[PDB]
């Protein structure tokens, strides 16, 4: 009822193979039977359709396949005829087309594809490949029958598996950035959170340095009547306009942590 | 103007390097095209510009059989590689040493050796080799064995740099491999300089316990050697604190001409989940190197004694962290050094982090390190290899295939008194005063 | 790049054949007209191996059909895929006698005509396989005779014959031991790689682990030319860890009188536990190192195992398949040698089967086969002119080696 | 700059410290999932830069499913994910399993984890190992587990938090034969073991708590506040800051004489302190009170040896100084001649938290206490009665004997704790 072969590659019930062996044989003989006449008697696979569909609705049926194999010298029988049919007629719609006619009952290759078959619609745009890679030569598509797909069923491992055409760090940075530095540091600590500067300015420092102002004095932000004073103290007298003209430009510097005072000092800076 | 060639030889030579070659595109941001994108010094060591833009690496593609080069040649990586340095043969080796080397290997190696010598000539200054092969194939064994001795000839002190496949201890894919393994390094002795040395088995343990692979695969293992030799040259390629140069770790690695035979170790090598918990610091990963765990090679290192090391850094490292760590492990008494070596160890300090490979296991990191370790603890490891050798050699098997093709019997027993001598020469070494 | 020139002998031998050239035309997508039919391009990166482009993308099978009568003959000829075939490649014409002095003796010429211009038009050939049986007429007579004449025009190329073996109960003909006896004298000498094949073994695969009532004969075909096909597929499909005939020859022959293979096929399970079976690597390993699964009327467990490999098909990893041989090393440590370390060998294809996720053939070399060789030793010493006392010299030989190396 | 290791073992103390780890993330203010919304953490947490905590904890055990209910609870986030180390096939309450044949196997696992948490460490102070006696593998793993410390650690301190096997209440067989084999080798490989019982904490759920059907989980909420008071003298600032090695010298007279008893005060519910007030001069009063020990064992039987006295929240020295000099002007709470100061007093700011759903109350100070009587000679000599009936018949040796020890160490152990025994009566005795 199954044989081994469909035990061992575990094909369905609908398409068990055994008792059809003598069926496949003749379905077989009677194919090459038939595109070896269309290869002696048409030059043509053009006018060897337009020959085989006698009524010319550009379909070829069960009757004009029956008269079609009358004349090329097959007695067949009906049931054989039929499953012919539906092995020619993959698409399940009733009828053989230009495509699998070409494939199934002709040689598709010896005969060349040429500019009045290109013009003569029977076929469409993508029936249309190139013979073989790098060849101006055109031919037709093979249709391909549903137990021959194996695109997913063979795949490389290792190249398709390597083939790549070229989430946040994880770790503990040398210097934490990302930590707020404490108000007082205890003796016990020692992670450097960037305020320890360059051996340059411990050297040899600025008057900042020497006089206790740091970098987070030069970045805190502080309030308007403290930056006034501070600018008034300085002696930079400004207007009140261009005061407010300076902090929108210190507040459009950064939006963040605005107004700082290294943002006020660029912002005259670049005014000046 | 550092410019470095590579070569890959035999089945696990070439697909190490389909993977080696993907890390040095992503790292330089080359697309597998041959471009740059359109929207540098640091890419000339394994890659020459050409004049419409395309850039083309420097390697040499050899193989007696054509079934493995062909899956590059139509492979993604078709549009990258020179079509002349592809070259192929026909009806392989058959893991045989007298196939590689006396009978089909003599029909390759005249146009092996145009290949080079065209790539030499473009190179304003050439530092080293690196070939790509393992022990146990016979094309792995057999074309690498007469190729040195044409390029050495050719090319007198350059340095030659292997990465090759050790056979493991208990798993094994063929059976004459004790017998390909000692013909192989009867040869490599007089004509390379320094011969790194990996397994299969130590490999597919640190996908178990670290990365939490259960299934390993030679895609996972060939990655993770791919960023042992992108961390080996990595300071020919970009800027760093202390440079190393091809030379400058070749004369600190081999105190004698005859023991050139270092392991390399990787640091760390973590999965996604687990690197979250972990800190990852600079004194925490020099020491994830000397565990016996995490060693690349299947040997026990407690029982021998290291004579030199070389530490190779990458990322964000910061020089004081190294020596304070490296002081640590002198005062620790599992890690037994040599009296005559009282200064072995040499760090090197490169500004690039390591680069993770998109759809990969391994995690990023700031910093990574490569061990390169020399020690006396391998003479035990090839005790096992001439133990193999000799039970097999007692009943003169596996050898009517060898003496077949034109190689003589009296080989086998000059080969195997070469090895009772180098096994003696770390008896003589280790032993101290 | 590497082509294996087919020759099938024998009526037993055409029809294992037959089955064969199914199996790979439908792995290879060919249509039996001879158009290429499938999705995968990797069905055409390799078809030089087997099979001759023909004018029009038409391709014939590189095999030769050799028989002294036409009824095969016409019995391939109508079978299901009988006219791919070359109509000159069909060269026709119960006793070895005839097979090899009287009536083989004239046809060889034609045969050898036709073999040496299939050769000459091959690019750069690797080998030859013959199909047939040991204990026919035709199938041992002429089988030794191309052997001979092939391992004389061709030294160094490598050879696989698949031989059917003789059966103590399954055993229709008289002259079977006189046969076998005949036959072994010449396939000790000038072979590479022999393949032994048991009927008996066969049926009781058919009614054991796959449970069949009615096993046909094209049921039993089928189950050989799996493990043919699988034994080869490393020449025409990409691999992980790739194996050709060679690089299987050099491994596995310790010494040139010892090259009488047992074959395997490891997936194999029936309809009704399908789905309560799970298929990965330990239970493949367990399928294929199970003693039934053995191809041949000899149980492993009587003797030891000198060399035994392993190739697979599909998608898998190869630690497991390292830890499985060496687990299974360990655990049967006494069934393998002792002067030979690592007994074992993995070849992993990265291409299944038609309609399976993954496969596995076995192929041992074991003094087993020790006992099928006496067992036609004693047949034909009671059934029995100086050619007869050194064929049975020569099987005595062979079995005091197998002895002698075993012990 | 001081931080500690914590190893939990068995199920008792797995899952203890599963109870543990809720009270210490919620000290912090850390989320189950490990990361905060001052270097008080620093005792048990180590930072990652993302902004993680990580324990100072390895859970390990020979039972998959007591350690799969933390990989798969809300506390997944948290721990490493190999910190968590799983056997199988446990001991099944087998001292011989847990320590020669099943516990051999995963110890150098297991001491991989202490080096590599002690390496990050910049100043170790001590150890923290949970267990109990009655079990297999809390117990013949623990043996292994601190002897091995001792000589890779040598003079780190180490406490040991047992549950001791109670009197009356038992759940196991054989559960005399594993504790008096247990001693005989932690008797030389620590430094101090505080025992709980569980008949005593089931009455003092009772009768206080009001809970007339305690569980295991409302057990270790109790526990963990102990071990909860005696290190916050790490982590916060306090009036008087004790160190673990501090009261390890403080506590210890003898260097057999080193199993205190640890006892709080005060565990009343909710609705009956909003009535009660709670002063300095009265929590002590409760701590020495005999129904509200933490060992169910006599303490008028006995005499004292020495006392620490923890106190937390708000309490200032001098009431204090009226509170210890009341104790010892009374009678029947008897201090030995010998030793005329007994008291340690620590005192500490922060007061204890409480966890959601937990039955104690918010109280403005608690005291723990930690005393060294002489009351346990007897809990002793109770247990090598209990030892001595079921071994006068050699009855379950033949299951102890099949996976490696031999008959001689039961009885090896035996005069051990006899010797045990009559030291303190050597010392008890005035002089
Ligand atoms: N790391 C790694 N090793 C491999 C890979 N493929 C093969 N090997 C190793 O190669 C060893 C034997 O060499 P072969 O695989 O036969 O390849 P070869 O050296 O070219 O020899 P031939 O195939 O006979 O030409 C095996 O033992 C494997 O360990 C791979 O993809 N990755
Ligand atoms: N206080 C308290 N004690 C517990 C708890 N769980 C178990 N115990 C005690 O632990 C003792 C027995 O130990 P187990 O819980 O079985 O764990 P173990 O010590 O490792 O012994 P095994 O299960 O055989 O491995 C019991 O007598 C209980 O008194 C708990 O949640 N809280
Ligand atoms: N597998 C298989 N074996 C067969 C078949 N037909 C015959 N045999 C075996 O072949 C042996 C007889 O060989 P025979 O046909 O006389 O060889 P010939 O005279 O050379 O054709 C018998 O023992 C059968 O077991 C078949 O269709 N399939
Ligand atoms: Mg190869
Ligand atoms: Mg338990």
């Amino acid at each position: 009822e199954y044989g081994v072969g469909d035990l061992i590659h575990n094909r369905l019930p609908d398409e068990y193979l055994r008792g059809k062996d003598r069926q496949r044989a003749l379905i077989a003989a009677v194919r090459h039977h038939l595109k070896k006449v269309n290869y002696q008697k048409f030059d043509t696979l053009l006018a060897a359709f337009r020959h085989y569909d006698k009524k010319g609705d550009g379909m070829i049926d069960k009757d004009e396949l029956q008269e079609a194999c009358d004349q090329a010298n097959l007695s067949l029988d009906d049931k054989l005829l039929d499953q012919l049919f539906d092995y020619c007629d993959v698409d399940n719609d009733g009828f053989i087309n230009y495509l699998e006619f070409a494939n199934f009952l002709n040689w598709k290759d010896k005969m060349l594809l040429k500019e009045y078959e290109e013009r003569v619609l029977l076929i469409k745009p993508e029936d249309i490949v190139l013979k073989e890679a790098g060849s101006t030569e055109k031919t037709l598509r093979t249709l391909l029958r549903p137990s021959d797909k194996v695109s997913n069923y063979y795949k490389t491992t290792s190249s398709e598996i390597n083939a790549i055409v070229g989430y946040p760090i994880c770790g503990v940075p040398t210097i934490r950035s990302d930590i707020p530095a404490p108000r007082i540091r205890r003796i016990s600590d020692r992670t450097n959170y960037g305020e320890e500067g360059s051996a340059y300015s411990l050297l040899y420092p600025t008057i900042f340095a020497r006089k206790g102002v740091f970098e987070r004095d030069f970045f805190k932000t502080r309030s308007k009547e403290e930056i006034a004073e501070i600018l008034c103290n300085i002696g930079v007298k400004l207007s009140d306009e261009e005061f407010e003209n300076v902090w929108n430009l210190a507040s459009k510097k950064h939006h963040r942590g605005e107004v700082c005072v290294e943002n006020i000092r660029n912002v005259l800076d670049e005014l000046r | 103007m550092r410019e470095c060639i590579s070569i890959h030889v035999g089945q696990a030579g070439v697909q190490i390097g389909n993977a080696c070659w993907e890390l040095y595109c992503l790292e330089h941001g080359i697309q597998p095209d041959g471009q740059m994108p359109s929207d540098d010094d640091s890419f000339n060591t394994f890659f020459s510009e050409t004049g419409a833009g395309k850039h083309v690496p420097r390697a040499v593609f050899v193989d007696l059989e054509p079934t493995v080069i062909d899956e590059v040649r139509t492979g993604t990586y078709r549009q990258l590689f020179h079509p002349e340095q592809l070259i192929t043969g026909k009806e392989d080796a058959a893991n045989n040493y007298a196939r590689g080397h006396y009978t089909i290997g003599k029909e390759i190696i005249d146009l092996v050796l145009d290949r080079i010598r065209k790539l030499a000539d473009q190179c304003t200054g050439l530092q080293g080799f690196l070939v790509f092969h393992s022990f146990g194939g016979g094309t792995g064994s057999g074309f690498t064995s007469l190729l040195m001795e044409r390029l050495s000839v050719d090319y007198g002190k350059k340095s030659k740099l292997e990465f090759s496949i050790y056979p493991a201890p208990q798993v094994s894919t063929a059976v004459v491999e004790p017998y390909n393994s000692i013909l192989t390094t009867h040869t490599t002795l007089e004509h390379s300089d320094c011969a790194f040395m990996v397994d299969n088995e130590a490999i597919y343990d640190i996908c178990r316990r670290n990365l939490d692979i259960e299934r390993p695969t030679y895609t996972n293992l060939n990655r993770l050697i791919g960023q042992i030799v992108s961390s080996i040259t990595a300071s020919l390629r970009f800027d760093g604190a202390l440079n190393v140069d091809l030379t400058e770790f070749q004369t600190n690695l081999v105190p004698y001409p005859r023991i050139h035979f270092p392991l390399a170790t990787y640091a760390p090598v973590i999965s996604a989940e687990k690197a979250y918990h972990e800190q990852l610091s600079v004194a925490e990963i020099t020491n994830a190197c000397f565990e016996p765990a995490n060693q690349m090679v299947k040997c026990d290192p407690r029982h021998g004694k290291y004579m030199a090391c070389c530490l190779l850094y990458r990322g964000d490292v910061v020089p004081k962290d190294v020596n304070a760590a490296i002081a640590t492990i002198k005062t620790k008494r599992t890690i037994q050094f040599v009296d005559w070596c009282p200064t072995g160890f040499k760090v090197g300090i490169n500004y690039q982090p390591p680069t993770v490979v998109p759809g990969g296991d391994l995690a990023k990191v700031q910093r990574a390190v490569c061990m390169l370790s020399n020690t006396t603890a391998i003479a035990e490891a090839w005790a096992r290899l001439d133990h193999k050798f000799d039970l097999m050699y007692a009943k003169r098997a596996f050898v009517h295939w060898y003496v077949g093709e034109g190689m003589e019997e009296g080989e086998f027993s000059e080969a195997r008194e070469d090895m009772a001598a180098l096994e003696k020469d770390y008896e003589e070494v280790g032993v101290d005063s | 790049m590497r082509e294996i020139v087919h020759l099938q002998a024998g009526q037993c031998g055409n029809q294992i054949g037959a089955k064969f050239w199914e199996v790979i035309s439908d792995e290879h997508g060919i249509d039996p007209t001879g158009t290429y039919h499938g999705d995968s391009d990797l069905q055409l990166e390799r078809i030089n191996v087997y099979y001759n482009e023909a004018t029009g993308g038409k391709y014939v099978p590189r095999a030769v059909l050799v028989d002294l009568e036409p009824g095969t003959m016409d019995s391939v000829r109508s079978g299901p895929f009988g006219q791919i075939f070359r109509p000159d490649n069909f060269v026709f014409g119960n006793n070895w006698a005839k097979g090899h002095y009287t009536e083989g003796a004239e046809l060889v010429d034609s045969v050898l005509d036709v073999v040496r211009k299939e050769a000459e038009s091959c690019d750069c050939l690797q080998g030859f396989q013959l199909t047939h049986s040991l204990g026919g007429g035709t199938g041992s007579g002429m089988g030794t005779l191309l052997i001979s004449k092939i391992r004389e025009e061709y030294p160094d190329r490598i050879m696989n014959t698949f031989s059917v073996v003789p059966s103590p109960k399954v055993s229709d003909t008289v002259v079977e031991p006189y046969n076998a006896t005949l036959s072994v004298h010449q396939l000790v000498e000038n072979t590479d790689e022999t393949y032994c094949i048991d009927n008996e073994a066969l049926y009781d695969i058919c009614f054991r682990t796959l449970k069949l009532t009615t096993p046909t004969y094209g049921d039993l075909n089928h189950l050989v030319s799996a493990t043919m096909s699988g034994v080869t597929t490393c020449l025409r499909f990409p691999g992980q860890l790739n194996a050709d005939l060679r690089k299987l020859a050099v491994n596995m022959v310790p010494f040139p009188r010892l090259h009488f293979f047992m074959p395997g096929f490891a997936p194999l399970t029936s309809r009704g536990s399908q789905q309560y079976r799970a298929l990965t690597v330990p239970e493949l390993t367990q399928q294929m190192f199970d003693a039934k699964n053995m191809m041949a009327a000899c149980d492993p467990r009587h003797g030891r195992y000198l060399t035994v490999a392993a190739v697979f098909r599909g998608r898998m990893s190869m630690k497991e398949v390292d830890e499985q041989m060496l687990n299974v090393q360990n655990k049967n440590s006494s069934y393998f040698v002792e002067w030979i370390p690592n007994n074992v060998k993995t070849a992993v294809c990265d291409i299944p089967p038609r309609g399976l996720k993954m496969s596995a053939t076995f192929i041992g070399n074991s003094t087993a086969i020790q006992e099928l060789f006496k067992r036609i030793s004693e047949q034909f010493t009671a059934m029995f002119e100086m050619e007869f006392t050194e064929a049975e010299s020569n099987m005595n030989d062979l079995v005091s080696e197998y002895q002698q190396y075993q012990d």
